């Protein structure tokens, strides 16, 4: 099923649920952690220092049912900052598992 | 259908816009 209108509405619902999590999820155990965030594509929880953070492929994607173990990744440095680059800024993110294509 | 195939591209463009930072920056 192809609908721009339906996909935008699913994104808005994902965004609304994400905002609810960002506001209401309890703080981490420790004071060292990378901070939760909505990057417009995926919802990120607080990260554990020195760790990869994996979240499910966003379920608004028209092809989400094709990738239902796929993850998107970030890396939380040692440190409590999201791994970036920066050349330039924006955290490193791997979303290859959530891509539409075969091949 | 040309129109449905074009709507499918529009949607892929919308997803690309999100990956590029959406309402925050976006392209
Ligand atoms: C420079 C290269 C170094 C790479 C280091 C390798 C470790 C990084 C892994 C990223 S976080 C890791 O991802 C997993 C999701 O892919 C996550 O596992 C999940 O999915 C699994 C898929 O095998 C599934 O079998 C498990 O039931 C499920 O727990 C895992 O929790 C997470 O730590």
């Amino acid at each position: 099923t192809v609908s721009l209108w339906e996909t935008v509405q699913k994104w808005r619902e994902y965004r609304r649920q994400c905002q609810r999590s960002l506001t209401e999820d309890p703080p981490p155990a420790t004071d060292l952690f990378c901070n939760r965030t909505f990057d417009e594509y995926a919802c990120w929880p607080d990260g554990e220092p020195g760790s990869f953070v994996n979240v499910s492929c966003p379920w608004y994607l028209p092809w989400a049912s094709s990738v239902p173990q796929g993850h998107v990744y970030r890396f939380c440095t040692a440190e409590g900052l999201w791994l970036q680059k920066d050349n330039s800024s924006l955290p490193w993110r791997d979303l290859s598992e959530c891509e539409e294509s075969k091949r | 259908d040309l129109s449905k195939q074009m709507e499918e591209e529009a949607v892929r463009m919308f997803i690309e816009w999100l990956k590029n930072g959406g309402p925050s920056s976006g392209a």
